[PDB]
């Protein structure tokens, strides 16, 4: 059969890297993962109503009258955690092991990265909390042509119903578009092959991939769903927000306003630099930056495995990216706004100058530059 | 007839719990000393309430 | 035979001649477009 | 060939003036409907010096403050030179004991929260920006100071803001 | 380029017969319908509530208060329409010039054809007019005709005794999410 | 913030598969009912919630059918009041929160379906805050309508301090001592915050020995399906 | 950059330069036009 | 796609079926002497920037609180 | 100085594998041709280095410290031929550039 | 048209409603807004609760 | 060996006893799986 045939070519029989470590996994996790949200959003949309009147009280009547209503929006909001955990080690696998010069593969990846975050900002606006409120106006404003575009959006003079209906048909609509985006994604890797963790031409050694790394996507997913059982069943609301659980008070604000953990780094970022328009800017490089990897890699050897001192400012780049998390949640006092600002001068340096420098001179000491 | 005020009673037994009551004496009467401070003692109650009701609670359900 | 030599032959001109006319031909259609309905309404 | 190409960019006009068309009524579905493009009750004795209020106006706070001796002699003493945005207090309120603001951090849009900060008028938790009792960005990010509504001091105790 | 070697694959260079007349252009005016419905039906959802106390109300607000609101609901009704208009000639096509033997196209068509009707049929209940109450009733229970879970499956289909705000919801989920489907 | 963050308690249901103790939920529920249903609001809550958990059907329903509720104008336009039923939800205090406003000098009681959930460290919180209206000390000076709780945020709640010791007798006979009540309605409150508490643990239970059931299985099949390549001997054997 | 970039190279950049500004200024009637940009269509 | 992947000449590959072979061969036998390999090779790249992390994660919250603790001589 | 190069060299790790420093070269255009260059041994040898990498790699696994290559043993077999193909590559593109 | 709402605020507006024609509606050709506004203001439709709670 | 022989060597009966055993084991973890929560709450 045709499409068995080219199934069979792209997942059945597809020549893959031998020695590809467990981080190798966290893709397909991801392809998993949105699977899952996709199917739960599907049973949350068959009982949510798109109406500030009446979508608190929709998502209460999820929680509470549903049969395992809770179950399935929980395991939604920890499978957009779990999406975001998945997300930056995979992202950390492609910094670390070179794979960015899969250029290609790299920029819709970058694409795919910008529509994810969209996803979980609009869906975390959607339940029209007293957190889900007072973001949105934030980061609605962060557009402010800057004043059209922003009323555009808000489709009225601040967010109200408005917003809540068109932020769920287009929190409905994007994660198809990312499906689509991830099915061009595998198609400009299956061009090139995956990379392995040694960096080296691996086509003298390639095995199948039904039985030797689908047992282990197999067993990644189990692990993944064990991970997200133990979220959704012991501690539900570790990494939510408590004032989500008020309805959306436009009169009164909250003492400290946050984004969910995975925009903080953002949100330092964000704090950190002065002049609105450029923390707006930085913000974006913050991601951005990232497509801009494929043009900065100054060395002869493709991954970091034969590479230490580009290891050490990998680590101490994903030690400053845990720091930014860290500092997006402390308030603004001293001395939470100055490591704010050093953490984002010292991840623009480390990104944009230290490690092509650092390239540079491992290359000169194994007497190639 | 409360356990919850016991355990406080036995709480306010505790050393720490005296240091503490202590630095808020002096700033009531640092505050009334001054006559037009607005150094309040929440800074020094709160450090109080902190550890008398951290240990309170330590002893307060368990008897309750 | 000049026009094609000029502003039809050459793709960039081409494109050229076509958004300038479109952004013309807007104000045209719309006023002819709408002396028409008025006359018949 | 001018004839045949001609037909061409004949065409394209007509087909780019009917997308600009269709492609202009789509993007302006999502612009405000008729029922939201389509009035203001305050009393002034509601409030007292050194207090703000807001009563939600046009769907924004519509912050509503009376000031004290100390606070109206401070924020004339800012330098309004000096000032992120120059506006003296007085520029922006009808009576010193009296001022009245827009909720809308300049910044983002948060409300900024009264009896906060320091310098004695507002705080916005969102980026710490701080105004003063007349609502001027005093520091932090926040672009300009808070705005003023053209209100109307209706009585001693009543006020029609906008 | 790979992107772009299907996108020639398909639509360039593909070698097509000369003396097709133009019946054979209705299915890729299906394909045209199917993204203007797609596109319509986004711009519906931008307004539409999917509750029974405001579903009418919504769509009145859409016609009424939306700038050309009227506009994108008539062509997403009359593209609904044209879509079966078009459905229609092309199957008749097919049938007409023995192009059925093209067996799996033909089957992937008849599967094609199954979910756009049942996909038109809760889209004409989602404005929750007098017609659609009556009619989302009558085809949930035409399921009843099975002899054990008829009752059952339209007890669970309308989610409850009998339609009523759990169908509409769960119509308008539905609804939303069979035209991707199609396009698949 | 500047508050002292509510000191844990040893809760009963506060291990991984501890479960509510249901007859504390059950007075809870009677302290809401005689206390704190005057000016607070259970919206998300009907009384058919209770049926099943510390009450029955019959226990609910004579529950229910204590109050009067408002049934609608009927066909007469007559809106109209009836004892209320399983499928009732819990009565409003107020109509309208302008009215909870006017009725508690300004201030608003909020919904304490979710209070638990909404407050960081909600049920330690609650307990703190009912068992923690202490005396302001020096330098701190509240308006009237205030009330020093160290724990509420600023130290000033409207709400005046609800539970004096004996303030309601519990059916069960337990001492009515304010701790126990405020044990009881903090552990009622936060079953009201989440009413599956008890369901999920149990899914958490299966769901933990199922996982250490097929955890090691299927590492085994993955370890046999990848031995073949992990025993497998490369040797290089140039002509020469 | 002279590999691409050379004496050569400018010479054609020269030789192209012409048609690059016809296209933007296609590009820039279509904005105008479009977006309604009213600040250059008033004139 | 495989076949025609790459040239690969004058090798021997041997290997034995997986119910042929012990499924857990020394698992822990040098498992943990391997694991331990593993992390001196890279603990001296992995920790010391956490490690600096939790200096300074720390020592912001210390600061933080000593910046919040009144100054006593002010109001006195 | 050669001495840390040395302990870079042991810090590459490439011995604990036994690559050579042109095995560890990320392929590229000009290194693809010189590797065509190569003459067979070279080309076949340095593929069973390769592979005997990747399966190392495999089971997280390094050579016997004796089996590793030494900061001597190390041969840049391929340097030369990859020389060539770079001069030649500059010298067209002068030739373009001009 | 004009005629004919006049016919409706009149005769037909006893018993018959227009829930989805605001006076909104009303502006236009044949009535301008402030004839609308008037019309609007004749009548005194309850706007609802107030603070106080009524 | 019996077993391999007879139920688990020819992949129809694989499934069958695959499936049959899936029928009772749930009997069976609920069961034992019920025991265990009471037991602890
Ligand atoms: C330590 C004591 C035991 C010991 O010495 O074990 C040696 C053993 C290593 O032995 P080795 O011979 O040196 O390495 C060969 C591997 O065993 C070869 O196996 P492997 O490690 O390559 O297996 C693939 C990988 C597959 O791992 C994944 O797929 C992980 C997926 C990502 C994590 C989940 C996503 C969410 C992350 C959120 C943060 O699995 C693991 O890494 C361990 C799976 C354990 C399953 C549960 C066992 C009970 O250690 C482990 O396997 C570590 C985990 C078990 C302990
Ligand atoms: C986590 C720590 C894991 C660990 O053990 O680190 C050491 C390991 C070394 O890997 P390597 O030198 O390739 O050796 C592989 C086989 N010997 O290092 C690795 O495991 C390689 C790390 C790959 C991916 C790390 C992801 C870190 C988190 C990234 C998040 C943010 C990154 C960008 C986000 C924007
Ligand atoms: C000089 C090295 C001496 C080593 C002596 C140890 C014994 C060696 C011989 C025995 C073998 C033991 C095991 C060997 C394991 C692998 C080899 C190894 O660890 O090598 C040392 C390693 C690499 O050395 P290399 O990269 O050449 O050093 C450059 C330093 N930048 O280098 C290191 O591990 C050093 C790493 C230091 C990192 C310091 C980072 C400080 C700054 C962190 C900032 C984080 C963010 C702060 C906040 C920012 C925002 C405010
Ligand atoms: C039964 C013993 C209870 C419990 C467990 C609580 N209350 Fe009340 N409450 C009342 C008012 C007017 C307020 C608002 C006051 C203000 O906002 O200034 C409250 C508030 C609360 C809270 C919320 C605390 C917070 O941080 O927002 C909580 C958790 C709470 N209460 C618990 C009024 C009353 C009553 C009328 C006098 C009585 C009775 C109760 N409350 C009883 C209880
Ligand atoms: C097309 C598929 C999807 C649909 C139909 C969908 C639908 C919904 C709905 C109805 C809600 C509101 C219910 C609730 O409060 O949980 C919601 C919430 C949310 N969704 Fe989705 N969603 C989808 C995919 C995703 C994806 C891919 C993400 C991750 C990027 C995501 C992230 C979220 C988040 C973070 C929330 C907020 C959860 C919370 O209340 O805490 N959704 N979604
Ligand atoms: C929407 C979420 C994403 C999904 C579903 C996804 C899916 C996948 C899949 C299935 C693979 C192949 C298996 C693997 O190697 O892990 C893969 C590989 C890859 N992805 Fe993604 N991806 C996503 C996000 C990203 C992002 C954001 C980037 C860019 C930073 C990216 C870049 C890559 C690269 C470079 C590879 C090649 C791996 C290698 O050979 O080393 N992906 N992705
Ligand atoms: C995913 C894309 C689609 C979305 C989001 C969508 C959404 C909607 C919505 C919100 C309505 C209610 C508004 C109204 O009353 O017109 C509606 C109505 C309708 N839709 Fe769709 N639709 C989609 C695709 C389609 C397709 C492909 C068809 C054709 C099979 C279709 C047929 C209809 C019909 C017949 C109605 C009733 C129109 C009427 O009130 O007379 N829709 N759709
Ligand atoms: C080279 O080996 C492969 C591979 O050939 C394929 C097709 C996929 C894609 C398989 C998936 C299951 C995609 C993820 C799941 C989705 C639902 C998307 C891989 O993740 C992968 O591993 C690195
Ligand atoms: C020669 O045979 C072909 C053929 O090979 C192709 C690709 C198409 C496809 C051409 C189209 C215009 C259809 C495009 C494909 C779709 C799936 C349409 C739906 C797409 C949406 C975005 C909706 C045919 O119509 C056709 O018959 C003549």
């Amino acid at each position: 059969h045709p499409l068995f045939k080219i199934i069979n070519h792209s997942f059945i029989d597809l020549p893959a890297p031998s020695n590809i470590s467990s981080w190798w996994n966290f893709g397909s996790l991801l392809g998993v993962c949105l699977m899952v949200q996709i199917i739960t959003g599907l049973f949350l949309a068959m009982h949510y109503t798109s109406d500030t009147m009446t979508a608190f009280s929709s998502v209460t009547h999820i929680c509470r009258d549903v049969n395992y209503g809770w179950l399935i929006r929980y395991m939604h909001a920890n499978g957009a955690s779990m999406f975001f955990i998945c997300l930056f080690l995979h992202v950390g696998r492609g910094l670390y092991y070179g794979s960015y010069t899969f250029m290609e593969t790299w920029n819709i990846g970058v694409l795919l990265l910008f529509a994810v975050m969209a996803t979980a900002f609009m869906g975390y606006v959607l339940p029209w909390g007293q957190m889900s409120f007072w973001g949105a106006t934030v980061i609605t404003n962060l557009l402010s042509i800057g004043t059209t575009l922003v009323e555009w959006i808000w489709g009225g003079f601040s967010v109200d119903k408005a917003t809540l209906t068109r932020f769920f048909a287009f929190h409905f609509i994007l994660p198809f578009i990312i499906a689509a985006l991830a099915i061009v994604h595998l198609l400009f890797l299956h061009e090139t092959g995956s990379n392995n963790p040694t960096g080296l031409n691996s086509d003298a050694d390639k095995i199948p991939f039904h039985p030797y790394y689908t047992i282990k996507d197999i067993l990644g997913i189990l692990i993944m769903f064990l991970i997200l059982m133990t979220l959704v069943l012991f501690f539900p609301d570790m990494l939510g927000d408590p004032d989500n659980y008020m309805p959306a008070n436009p009169l009164n604000t909250p003492p400290h306003i946050k984004p969910e953990w995975y925009f903080l780094f953002a949100y330092a970022i964000l704090r950190s630099i002065p002049n609105k328009l450029g923390g707006v800017l930085a913000l974006i490089l913050s991601i951005l930056i990232l497509a801009l990897m494929p043009f900065l890699h100054t060395s002869k050897q493709r991954s970091l495995m034969f590479r230490p001192i580009t290891q050490i400012l990998y680590w101490i780049l994903v030690a400053n990216l845990l720091i930014l998390t860290w500092i997006g949640g402390q308030p603004v006092e001293h001395p939470f706004i100055i490591i704010g600002q050093l953490a984002s001068i010292s991840y623009f340096s480390i990104i944009l100058i230290l490690m092509p420098i650092s390239g540079i001179i491992e290359d000169k000491m194994l007497k190639l530059y | 007839v409360d356990p919850l005020t016991t355990v406080r009673e036995h709480c306010e037994q505790l050393e720490k719990c005296v240091k503490a009551r202590e630095r808020l004496e002096l700033c009531d009467n640092r505050v009334s000393s001054r006559s037009q401070t607005e150094e309040d003692c929440t800074e020094e109650l709160f450090d109080f309430l902190h550890a008398r009701d951290h240990c309170v609670a330590h002893k307060l359900f368990k008897n309750l | 035979s000049r026009l094609y030599s000029l502003l039809f032959r050459r793709t960039s001109t081409f494109a050229l001649t076509i958004a300038v006319g479109a952004l013309f031909f807007e104000r045209a259609f719309d006023q002819g477009a709408d002396a028409i309905y008025e006359h018949i309404n | 060939k001018g004839f045949s190409y001609l037909v061409t960019a004949t065409t394209t006009v007509g087909v780019a003036y009917a997308a600009k068309n269709v492609v202009s009524q789509f993007v302006s579905s999502m612009s405000a409907s008729a029922d939201v493009l389509a009035k203001i009750e305050i009393k002034l004795s509601d409030i007292p010096e050194g207090k703000n209020m807001a009563f939600k106006w046009r769907g924004k706070p519509l912050f509503v403050r009376h000031r004290t001796k100390k606070e109206i002699d401070q924020e004339a003493a800012v330098e309004v030179s000096q000032l992120r945005d120059p506006q003296h207090d007085l520029d922006r309120v009808k009576k010193p004991e009296w001022v009245i603001l827009i909720g809308v951090c300049t910044h983002l849009g948060c409300v900024p929260i009264a009896n906060a900060g320091d310098f004695g008028g507002y705080y916005c938790p969102c980026h710490g920006s701080h105004y003063d009792a007349s609502g001027r960005i005093r520091k932090g990010p926040a672009p300009l100071n808070l705005e003023v509504p053209a209100y109307e001091f209706t009585s001693d105790d009543v006020v029609v803001v906008g | 380029h790979p992107l772009f070697k299907i996108i020639n694959h398909s639509f360039i260079d593909l070698p097509a017969p000369s003396n097709i007349s133009s019946w054979w252009n209705f299915g890729s005016l299906l394909g045209v319908c199917l993204m203007v419905q797609i596109i319509t039906g986004l711009f519906l959802a931008m307004h539409y509530t999917s509750d029974t106390m405001t579903a009418f109300s919504s769509v009145t607000h859409i016609c009424r208060d939306v700038n050309y609101g009227w506009l994108i609901r008539y062509m997403h009704a009359n593209g609904a329409s044209m879509f079966f208009i078009c459905l229609f000639l092309h199957v008749g096509r097919g049938l007409y010039y023995g192009s059925y033997t093209f067996m799996e196209t033909w089957n992937i068509g008849v599967l094609l054809l199954f979910a756009v009707m049942a996909t038109a049929f809760m889209g004409y209940v989602l404005p929750w007019g007098q017609m659609s109450f009556w009619g989302a009733t009558v085809i949930t229970n035409l399921l009843s005709a099975i002899p054990y879970i008829g009752t059952t499956l339209v007890e669970w289909i309308w989610g409850g005794f009998s339609v009523d705000k759990a169908t509409l919801t769960r119509f308008f989920a539905f609804h939303f999410i069979l035209p991707f489907i199609i396009a698949a | 913030d500047l508050e002292l963050h509510p000191p844990s308690y040893p809760w009963s249901h506060r291990g991984l598969l501890s479960s509510l103790d249901h007859t504390s939920i059950r007075r809870g529920f009677q302290v809401y009912k005689q206390v704190c249903s005057s000016c607070h609001s259970m919206d998300y809550v009907a009384y058919r919630h209770l049926v099943g958990v510390c009450y029955t059907e019959e226990e609910a329903k004579a529950l229910a059918e204590e109050v009067e509720v408002q049934d609608g104008p009927n066909d007469d336009g007559e809106m109209f009041m009836r004892p209320g039923k399983l499928s009732d939800y819990f009565p409003k205090p107020y109509p309208n929160p302008e009215a909870a406003r006017a009725a508690n000098n300004g201030a608003l009681p909020p919904d304490l379906s979710y209070i638990v959930r909404a407050r960081h460290g909600g049920e330690d919180y609650v307990f703190s805050l009912l068992t923690g209206y202490c005396e302001p000390p020096t330098g701190v000076s509240l308006r009237e309508g205030l009330y020093f709780n160290p724990y509420f945020p600023g130290q000033a709640i409207g709400m005046a301090p609800p539970i004096y010791t004996e303030v309601l007798e519990y059916d069960d006979g337990t001492p009515a001592t304010m701790s126990q009540v405020a044990k009881d309605v903090a552990t009622f409150l936060r079953w009201a915050s989440e009413p599956e508490h008890d369901h999920r643990k149990r899914m958490g239970l299966k769901m933990l020995l199922m996982m250490g059931l097929l955890l090691p299985l299927t590492y085994a099949m993955k370890r046999h399906k990848w031995s073949v390549l992990k025993s497998r001997k490369l040797a290089y054997r140039p002509p020469k | 950059l002279s590999r691409f970039l050379g004496p050569r190279y400018r010479e054609l950049a020269r030789n192209w330069i012409p048609t690059a500004g016809m296209w933007g200024t296609v590009g820039a009637v279509g904005l105008v036009w479009a977006t309604d940009w009213r600040l250059i269509l008033d004139w | 796609e495989f076949g025609n992947l790459a040239r690969i000449r004058h090798v021997i590959s041997y290997s034995l079926s997986p119910f042929e072979q012990r499924a857990f061969p020394s698992y822990f036998s040098k498992g943990i002497p391997n694991v331990l390999r593993r992390t001196r090779e890279r603990i001296l790249r992995v920790a010391p920037p956490f490690v600096v992390v939790y200096l300074i994660y720390t020592w912001g919250n210390q600061e933080f609180e000593q910046s919040k603790r009144k100054n006593p001589a002010m109001y006195e | 100085l050669d001495g840390f190069r040395k302990w870079y060299y042991n810090a590459a790790g490439f011995n604990k594998l036994g690559l050579m420093r042109d095995d560890t070269l990320h392929e590229t255009e000009d290194v693809k041709e010189a590797i065509r260059r190569l003459p067979e041994d070279l080309y076949n040898d340095r593929m069973f280095r390769i592979k005997r990498a990747l399966d190392l790699t495999m089971r997280h696994q390094i050579l016997p410290k004796d089996q590793w290559t030494k900061y001597e043993e190390d041969k840049f077999y391929l340097e030369p031929y990859l020389k060539e193909v770079i001069r030649e590559r500059k010298e067209r593109e002068e030739w373009a550039k001009k």
